């Protein structure tokens, strides 16, 4: 409903006039199927999926990490329908 | 994503060029091939046929597996006290199994700058995946394995996803060897990724005896030992404990100029590999 | 650690890890070696030596005609306990001039230790006991452990190093139960030389023996007592 | 701060725990005492979570004595357990001496307890305000208690939510020579300035002091002062 | 907000105690509801029996108890706490019949309790116990009364106000009941009970999944309906 | 604004694990009845990849056995050994956001 | 300048340590050609006599 | 305004209603109303959208131990 | 780790998690069922027993509370034993006061009380010990009370503790436990126990009956399976 | 209630820019949120709950 | 939860011997004493046929009593089971549906809306009772009532309605809102109807049926501009490629509207589009 119904159908959301939750997490124990939640997501909506390890996204040079990220908002904007997958974000997302 | 050679100065494309990894990557797989027999561990044998039917025998046939339907196990974590078989078997894995091996230790993934842990974690798995029939074995797992420095987890949440999320195995099949395994918790010793925990135990009365024979084979020992008799007072000894008492058993038959070790030479180095016993503690008498 | 400093307060494990740190402190004393059969009931304790002119510390105690004990623990509470055995069999003899059951008088022990394992303030009893008794039910060997809990015994060891002895009193548990007196102490001395190690044997100094029979008082056997009972022994080999 | 003990002082001197107590004071029920010529008026408001509660049932105006009337500063268990004890202290007074407990010296005796309770590392102080009306040898007497065992007399006063208000409307809307009548129309018109929300018989109640006796209103009263008044 | 939170006696800058706030987290009970309706002739208490299992007797289950002939008594709590609660109500009422030579009043009994739980709450000796209770009695020709008491230490015994699970549903629908002017008879008055316990539950309310209590000024003997009667009431309601 | 909706996957159910366990045993070679419903009342505090680990165990049973199926005994066996390895998991409580 | 942590759950240990490092630096009068220090103190009595 | 609405929707019910809401409440009921709305696939928001997301949300926070 | 600390601090959301803690000891021990039948209670009991240095029979887990009411524990032994003391001065006092035999209910809420109140003070800790208590009175029934260590007092037709709870109720669940008579109930009972895990993956224990019923006299015994040892016949016959 | 739409709202019609810090997130953070408020000159500084940080002062501690 | 299929699974044969002889009161006798015995214990399979086999043989007991009572006593009781009355009103609705009889069927679906009000797993029954309804209704001149029994009809609220056939409500719909001349809520319920619908391969009876029914809509409001677009969605199907006059007069008609709309745009394209037709030297008056 938050990922797959404002994806195929928009209409409905701009219509009704709904902001369509801009993106959803994930969490729970090791093992319970997150990870294979946004898999069989990905595999079963015909259209661009982008998954990267968030620790891979992180790079020894100055300032290249956020040109990174940049670009792949870019190139999923760029290619709608576009679906962008984090899979252990605490890498970036934990606390300052 | 490709190495291309190209023109120096007008930058064309003229060569195309096989990946590389890196300098340190290049460095870990095996090439030596160790020599340790199956045979050379002594007691371990229901851990060693655990590992094997984990690690081997999805290697080998593939059809006895499949014919059931069942995913082969792609992790093996392999723990007990220091001083077990544990990297000796590990050893042996990569001696008879025939495989490019991969051979690491925690702390190689660790380096310096923040985003390269991460890049090592998955460039050795890339290198296993093109070698293809590869196995990569990981010791000291609490150098990184440590459950919630930064780049440190960087590091083992790569090792997580390129192991367990989004299209892993193939034909990578992992070893891991650590002696904290109360360190580690929640994120590695997932069922998912390490399949297998295979317990290395205190090696028993009888894998003791069996330890120091096999350690002792080259000795040339005396007709006479009671090794019976040395795996009773070798309470507590682990393997790496007996293989000392052997080597200081061979030294005190040095001292004495002995041709031939014999069972003093046997209690001599018991009573040198031992602890200190601490001293008598009057709180209790 | 959150959970661990009295014993009071419950782990997430279900359990009371103080009463184990008062286990650990039991098993930090020396090995203790308790026997029975139909005949007699036999006790053994490895005296801690402290220098070669000090006294071997005792570590055997006897209050009754017909019950004694062997201590693995700390001497302040042991010895408490052992002047709490005087009390209940004096005045059980004041009263019904019955010499007091072991068994009732172990579950008293229990119940008197358990006390201080559910208040705050208080440690408990960091020793463990071995109770050798004779009465008109029969011989009786027994064990308290600072978790309150009681155990009935026919071979039983405590303290340091006792597996190798709890080893030998297994395999000669199908022995005891017809074995005389003298049987039943040479093995309990064997039994206690399990303990040692090699360099360490049986000798008057380390060894303490305690002895009830339906025809003998409970006796304590040391240096001038227990070398008879060595002499004939089988000695080491190695 | 210096608050999880009551028995140690801060370096400044303060024990936190009973300004603690304070704030837990001028939190609760708002309310009203002020000093007449004659007689003694104090209201209280009565406004529950939810219309079920019949606040009849509860009555937050007590006579400690048919001379003396209590009010509190909205900390109701804590003001029970209080009022229980200056029952019986006054009781004990008016047997000891055969004579009524006097004002000053029955709330003398109530802060006592209330310091008695300011002490130890087990307990804690009941965070209440009361007030005091009672009549004495012919002259009326306002006093206050607080939780840290002090206690004043005020011609006019007022604490709970939104004290201050209260304490200015005191300051310009009094005067010494009050009649009765117009004190309790100065109360419960302070009232209504310290109050949010209407009220009716049901959410006041007032106790007078007079010099013959002490009463309670009874609600319809209240109501006439309150309603079809100010 | 850590610290004041830890021992009972301690006052929060806010002057909030916070242990009492957290006594009221195990009041959920999740399964009781304790709904008390007051009648122009009766008092009415009813609770939401929640067996979780088969095995137990039914008997043993109950959660309204009596000490007095004429008062009743319904717990929602902690069901040890409930317990120790209703025989320290035991003891207190037990102790003023020996002492008055008349049974306590219901209002001086919810008093009592709630003086019990406001000693243990001033006082870090002991837990307050964790458990709100409600009495139903008759007061001579003055009616009958429902009386409220919780580890807040304080009583307010009022018409209702359910401490159960569905805590504001309840009492809401409580109020509009009396917000709209109507009679008030036995019937009714355990009418307007069950129709509360079913819309704020949902559930199809089987006669043994409900547990009544009930006094009358017709016949002040505190009753626990039986399962007959409740299925009597649930059928005259369903039609 | 940013991260509204918030999913948790807590340990799956009683229901849950039996459905997971289904999904992972079907393509198995088994013979004869499969009791699921003991293997869920043993199975307390199971994952998915927990389950995923009993199949596997049940099927290492079988191929050590050298039987060409696998039989309700494997299960056995296999959900006990993937308890011994929950021992291990000394998992930490786990809070949400 | 404050008063420090006699002993608990824990320490600061880093107050004191800034403190003696400070009273150091002007204690050696360390190169005092035309330099000056100064400092303001609210309640001078929770201020400690080791400046 | 923003919203579609079907034209039997009352707004008057929910502004009279006692329940104490924030507006960050009154931007979650329409939200809520809205995907109920898309949930059941129907082209507009109804009334019993509105009923259905009132009820759903609206957390009743809190006592006497304070009074 | 909030608040859970000490069992008198209410800690955050209205369980303790002290008690809970409790519960978790008691789930430690071995399994102790017990069943309900026609005239009396049958309470079968495994404790795990380690052969060597045993003394085939010792630190049972069955205690006689009273010459009427017998008992069955699961967790702390030791808590076990006290309070078996604890109900044991109960009742005697009963007796002694009210001249009597104590009803069963009035005992089981009296014990409730004293584990009840344990479970408070700060200086003092809940039991961690989980037990169920029968008895036979022939003027009006029989009795049975399972009590938790929060002092939870709750009747059960038949009822089971320890370290498989959900596991041999499920087994109780079938026996048509309405009408029989205690002495196939033995045999279902040995039967449960043992079809429970009797020695999967623990080497070996021993397994011990208590009986009170009408046909018993009444009074509480140890049931002598000494005759026959029928009821352990078909315990070992339950291998399929 | 709107504290933080109609600060956004005054902000985005204002040419200023808008910085915002909850008070739930030491000093260092204080002066470096100044600073970085001096950077734009009309910029706009918004703390969010900032009662956490701001109670009433007595004698401190830990 | 115990299905007591022993207890009446013989008991129906013994009914069904007194019911085809007339009798037929042991029969309802018997069965409202086995619905209180059997249900208690969750018993889907022997409800769902008990409560058939009661209402069918009252049914053709030509006694009425007997139906609607033997439908709304039994409608009210507790604990019912969804699936019990889902299929009593599965087999009511034919019941209603092989009467004739005006009278006769009106009580029976006043009794069958009166008990399917709200309940969602009987919503599609009501629907399809509604609609029978409003045909009385047109049968009887009362148009006005049945606008609004298909104003209350909200199609699109009854998610087990199937693709196909909530369309065909709205079809009814739209007829009948434009009888009582409610442009109003005819363009309300129009707008509803998705036009994605019609690239179904089986659609072009509806198909047809729409854009007749837009196309008097439209024309009401003048819309011409839309009514060529409904033309040329008329043309553009092989069902009217493939008849002369119809495809001809549906060319005639795209020709009229296209130049009956205002000037703008979106016409000067529309009219680009229509002279390149080839079919268009059919009419050639027209292309003229
Ligand atoms: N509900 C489930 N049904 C089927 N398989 C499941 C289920 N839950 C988990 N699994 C299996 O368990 C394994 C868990 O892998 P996965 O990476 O998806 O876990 P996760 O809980 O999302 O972890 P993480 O967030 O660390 O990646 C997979 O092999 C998956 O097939
Ligand atoms: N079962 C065994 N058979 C033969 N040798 C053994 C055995 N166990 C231990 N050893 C000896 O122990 C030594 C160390 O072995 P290994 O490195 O595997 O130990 P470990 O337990 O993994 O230690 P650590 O964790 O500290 O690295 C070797 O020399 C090996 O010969
Ligand atoms: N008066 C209002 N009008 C419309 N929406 C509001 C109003 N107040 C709050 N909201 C909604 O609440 C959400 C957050 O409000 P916010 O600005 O954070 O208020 P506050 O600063 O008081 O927390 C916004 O997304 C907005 O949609
Ligand atoms: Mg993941
Ligand atoms: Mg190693």
């Amino acid at each position: 409903e938050v990922i797959e119904l404002p994806l195929t159908n928009p209409e409905l959301f701009q219509r009704v006039g709904i902001i369509p939750p801009k993106g959803c997490l994930l969490y729970g124990p090791p093992g319970t199927g997150k990870t294979l939640l946004a898999r069989a997501v990905a595999s079963q909506l015909d259209c661009n999926f982008l998954k990267v390890v968030s620790s891979s996204i992180v790079d020894k040079y100055i300032g290249e990490s956020a040109r990174l990220i940049r670009e792949m908002f870019n190139y999923a904007r760029d290619h709608q329908p576009c679906i962008i997958f984090m899979d252990e974000i605490d890498a970036i997302g934990g606390r300052r | 994503g490709d190495l291309v050679g190209v023109n120096k100065d007008s930058y064309l494309i003229l060569e195309t060029l096989p990946t590389e990894y890196d300098s340190r990557v290049k460095a870990m797989e095996v090439d030596e091939r160790p020599t340790e027999q199956y045979s050379d561990i002594g007691g371990l044998d229901k851990q060693i046929q655990e590992l094997v039917e984990a690690i081997v025998l999805p290697m080998n046939h593939k059809e006895k597996f499949e014919n059931l339907g069942i995913q082969p196990p792609k992790g093996v974590l392999m723990y007990g006290p220091p001083g077990t078989g544990k990297t000796l078997l590990a050893r042996a894995c990569a001696a008879q199994t025939k495989a490019t091996f991969l051979k690491l230790a925690g702390p190689q993934l660790v380096q310096m700058f923040i985003g390269d842990g991460a890049k090592l974690v998955r460039d050795a798995f890339a290198l296993a995946k093109e070698k293809a029939p590869s196995i990569i074995f990981i010791d000291e797992l609490d150098a990184i394995g440590t459950k919630r420095d930064r780049e440190v987890q960087r590091t083992m949440l790569e090792l997580l996803n390129q192991l367990d999320g989004f299209q892993p195995n193939t034909q990578v099949k992992v070893i891991a060897a650590t002696n904290r395994v109360d360190i580690l918790d929640p994120a590695l010793l997932r069922s998912g990724r390490l399949d297998r925990k295979i317990e290395f135990p205190m090696p028993n009365e009888e894998a003791r005896a069996r330890i120091m024979q096999i350690h002792s084979r080259k000795m040339n020992v005396s007709p006479d030992v009671n090794y019976e008799e040395l795996a009773r007072c070798t309470d507590d000894f682990n393997g790496a404990q007996c293989k000392a008492v052997c080597v200081e058993a061979g030294m005190i038959a040095l001292r004495r100029g002995a041709t031939e070790l014999t069972h003093e030479d046997y209690m001599e180095g018991i009573l040198e590999v031992q602890a200190k016993k601490k001293a008598n503690l009057q709180y209790y008498a | 650690n959150q959970y661990d400093n009295d014993v009071t307060v419950w782990s997430p494990q279900g359990r009371i890890h103080q009463i184990e740190y008062a286990m650990e402190a039991v098993k930090q004393g020396s090995a203790t070696v308790g026997l029975k059969s139909k005949t007699h009931a036999v006790l053994v304790a490895l005296k801690r030596a402290q220098s070669e002119l000090a006294a071997h510390q005792k570590k055997i105690l006897h209050v009754d005609n017909h019950i004694g004990i062997s201590i693995a623990g700390l001497t302040a509470d042991a010895r408490l306990l052992c002047n709490f055995m005087r009390q209940e069999c004096l005045d059980s003899r004041f009263v019904f001039d019955r010499p007091l059951p072991v068994s009732r008088l172990v579950s008293l022990i229990g119940s008197k230790t358990q006390i201080p394992t559910q208040r705050y303030g208080r440690r408990p009893y960091g020793v463990g006991l071995l109770i050798a008794g004779y009465d008109d039910m029969g011989p009786h060997i027994f064990q308290t452990c600072p978790s309150a809990n009681y155990f009935d015994c026919r071979a039983m060891s405590i303290g340091a190093r006792s597996q190798s002895a709890r080893t030998y009193l297994e395999r000669h548990m199908s022995e005891f139960m017809e074995c005389n007196l003298n049987e039943l102490v040479k093995h309990g001395l064997r039994a206690l030389r399990e303990t040692l190690p090699a360099e360490q044997d049986l000798t008057t100094k380390n060894v303490s023996i305690g002895i009830v029979g339906k025809d003998l008082e409970f006796t304590i056997y040391d240096d001038d007592d227990v070398s008879p009972f060595l002499e004939g022994l089988e000695e080491r080999p190695q | 701060g210096y608050s999880f003990s009551l028995t140690t002082f801060s370096p400044s001197g303060k024990l936190v725990q009973i300004e603690y107590a304070l704030a837990a004071v001028a939190g609760g029920a708002p309310s009203v005492g002020i000093k007449a010529a004659n007689g003694v008026v104090l209201a209280t408001e009565k406004k529950q979570k939810s219309i079920l509660y019949d606040e009849r049932s509860v009555h937050k105006v007590e006579p400690i004595t048919k001379h003396i009337g209590l009010v509190y500063s909205g900390m109701g268990p804590d003001y029970r357990v209080l009022v229980h004890r200056a029952r019986k202290l006054a009781q004990q007074y008016y047997l000891v001496y055969q004579e009524p407990i006097p004002t000053a010296q029955l709330v003398q005796r109530v802060a006592s307890v209330m310091q008695e309770y300011t002490q130890s590392g087990g307990v804690r102080p009941f965070g209440v305000s009361l007030l005091i009306c009672g009549w004495n040898e012919g002259r009326p007497y306002l006093f206050q208690s607080d939780p840290s065992g002090a206690y004043f007399a005020w011609k006019a006063t007022a604490h709970g939510k939104n004290y201050v208000n209260g304490k200015t409307f005191l300051e310009k809307r009094y005067n010494e020579d009050l009649e009765l009548e117009d004190a309790i129309h100065t109360a419960i018109l302070t009232l209504k300035e310290s109050f949010e929300g209407q009220m009716t018989e049901d959410n006041i109640e007032v106790g007078i002091c007079n010099e013959a006796g002490f009463r309670r209103l009874t609600p319809t009263e209240v109501k006439d002062y309150l309603a079809a008044i100010a | 907000s850590a610290g004041f939170d830890r021992h009972i006696t301690i006052f929060s800058p806010e002057g909030r105690l916070y242990q009492v706030e957290y006594a009221f987290k195990a009041i959920n009970q999740g399964g009781l509801t304790s709904v008390a309706v007051r009648g122009k002739d009766c008092a009415v208490i009813v609770t939401q029996k929640k067996v979780p299992d088969k095995l137990l007797d039914s008997s043993t289950v109950t959660h309204l108890f009596k000490i007095t002939e004429n008062i009743g008594c319904v717990m929602t709590g902690m069901t040890a706490d409930s317990r120790s609660q209703v025989q320290r109500a035991r003891y207190e009422a037990a102790n003023w019949k020996y002492k008055y030579g008349y049974e306590i009043p219901v209002d001086m009994l919810c008093k009592r309790i709630a003086d019990i739980s406001q000693v243990y709450t001033q006082n870090a000796e002991m837990r307050p116990l964790g458990c709100c209770m409600i009495l139903i009695g008759i007061d001579e020709e003055q009616g009958p009364q429902v009386y409220k008491c919780d580890p807040a230490g304080y009583y307010c015994g009022f018409k209702a106000t359910a401490a159960g699970v569905k805590q504001t549903e309840s009492t809401s629908f409580l109020e509009k009941k009396v917000k709209k002017k109507f009679d008030w008879t036995f019937e009714q008055t355990v009418e307007t009970a069950i129709t509360c316990l079913s819309t704020v539950l949902s559930i199809d309310f089987k006669p043994s999944e409900i547990e009544v209590g009930v006094v009358t000024v017709e016949n002040p003997k505190f009753r626990i309906l039986t399962e007959a009667e409740i299925d009597a009431h649930l059928v005259a309601l369903a039609e | 604004g940013r991260l509204d909706r918030k999913i948790h996957i807590d340990l799956p159910n009683e229901q849950a694990r039996l459905d997971i366990l289904k999904i992972h045993a079907g393509p198995i070679t088994k013979h004869g009845e499969i009791d699921y419903e003991a293997i869920v009342k043993l199975s307390d505090g199971f994952n998915g990849a927990d389950l995923r680990n009993v199949c596997t165990e049940a099927g290492m049973f079988a191929i050590r056995a050298d039987h060409d199926f696998v039989v309700q005994e494997d299960f056995m066996k296999a959900v006990r050994k993937v308890a011994d390895s929950k021992k291990l998991e000394s998992k930490l409580d786990y809070k949400p956001v | 300048g404050s008063s420090r942590l006699e002993g608990g759950s824990g320490g600061d240990s880093e107050v004191q340590r800034t403190m003696l490092e400070l009273l150091n630096q002007l204690d050696g009068f360390e190169a005092t050609k035309n330099i000056k220090v100064i400092m303001a103190t609210n309640r001078i009595d929770i201020l400690d006599s080791a400046l | 305004s923003k919203m579609n609405l079907s034209e039997e929707v009352d707004l008057e019910d929910y502004v009279a209603r006692p329940d104490k809401i924030s507006g960050a409440d009154i931007n979650s009921i329409c939200q809520e109303s809205g995907m109920l709305a898309v949930r059941e696939n129907r082209y507009i928001v109804l009334a019993k959208d509105f009923e259905k997301a009132y009820k759903t949300v609206i957390k009743k926070d809190e006592h006497e131990f304070y009074k | 780790t909030g608040y859970d600390l000490s069992a008198s601090t209410f800690s955050p959301d209205g369980r303790v998690f002290q008690v809970e803690y409790a519960m978790k000891a008691v789930e430690n021990s071995s399994t102790a069922i017990g069943i309900r039948c026609k005239d009396g209670v049958v309470f079968g009991v495994e404790k795990l027993v380690l052969s060597k240095l045993y003394e085939e029979g010792s630190n049972k887990r069955l205690f006689n509370v009273d010459r009427h009411v017998g008992m069955a524990v699961a967790g702390l032994l030791a808590d076990a034993r006290s309070l078996a003391d604890i109900a044991r001065e109960e009742a005697s006092n009963f007796r002694s006061n009210f001249g009597y035999n104590i009803p069963l209910k009035h005992l089981a809420d009296r014990v409730a009380m004293y584990v009840h109140a344990y479970t408070l003070y700060s200086a003092v800790r809940p039991f961690g010990c989980s037990f169920m208590l029968g008895s036979y009175s022939v003027n009006d029934g029989a009795q049975l009370y399972m009590i938790d260590p929060s002092g939870v007092s709750y009747g059960y037709w038949g009822c089971a503790i320890g370290k498989a709870r959900q596991a041999a109720k499920t087994e109780i669940e079938k026996l048509q436990m309405k009408e029989m008579t205690c002495r196939d109930i033995v045999k279902e009972v040995a039967k449960i126990i043992y079809i429970v895990h009797d020695e999967v993956k623990d080497k070996a224990f021993e397994l011990e009956l208590s009986w009170v019923g009408e046909l018993t006299n009444g009074r509480h015994e140890i049931v002598p399976k000494d005759i026959r040892e029928e009821a352990e016949k078909y315990a070992k016959e339950s291998l399929k | 209630c709107g504290k933080t739409m109609l600060a956004k709202a005054v902000a985005h019609h204002t040419t200023a820019a808008f910085i915002r810090v909850v008070g739930s997130e030491g000093p260092r953070m204080v002066r470096d949120v100044f600073r970085l408020a001096k950077e734009n000159a009309p910029a706009i500084i918004f703390i969010d709950e900032i009662d956490a940080i701001a109670t009433k002062r007595f004698d401190a501690q830990t | 939860e115990v299905d007591y299929s022993a207890t009446v699974d013989q008991r129906l044969p013994e009914c069904a011997k007194l019911a085809k002889e007339g009798r037929l009161q042991e029969v309802i006798e018997t069965l409202l004493s086995l619905e209180k015995q059997t249900r208690t214990a969750s018993d889907m399979v022997s409800t769902s046929r008990i409560l058939v086999a009661v209402v069918k043989m009252c049914y053709e007991a030509k006694e009425w009593d007997l139906l609607n009572e033997n439908i709304m006593l039994l409608s009210k009781r507790r604990s019912q089971l969804k699936q019990a009355v889902a299929k009593m009103v599965q087999q009511c609705c034919t019941y209603v549906e092989e009467i004739t009889d005006l009278p006769i069927k009106l009580r029976l679906i006043d009794t069958l809306r009166m008990v399917t009000e709200g309940k969602i797993y009987v919503e599609i029954e009501r629907a399809r009772l509604t609609k029978t309804l409003a045909t009385i209704k047109e049968q009887n001149g009362d148009v006005k009532e049945a606008a609004s029994i298909l104003q209350e009809l909200q199609v699109e609220t009854y998610g087990s309605m199937e693709k196909k056939e909530r369309v065909e409500f709205i079809l009814e719909q739209m007829r009948l809102c434009l009888a009582v001349k409610d442009y109003i809520r005819t363009q309300i319920i129009s707008k509803k109807i998705n036009t994605k619908f019609f690239q179904e391969e089986n659609t072009e009876k509806l198909k047809l049926k729409y854009y007749n029914l837009m196309i008097q809509l439209d024309q009401h409001e003048g819309s011409y501009l839309s009514i060529c677009k409904h033309y040329r969605a008329i043309y553009d199907t092989p069902c009217i490629q493939a008849e002369s006059e119809k495809w001809q007069q549906a060319l005639k008609s795209v020709v009229l509207y296209v130049i009956l709309a205002p000037f703008d745009n979106e016409q000067s394209d529309l009219v680009h589009r229509i002279s390149g037709d080839k079919k268009l030297e059919e009419i050639p008056k027209y292309k003229d």
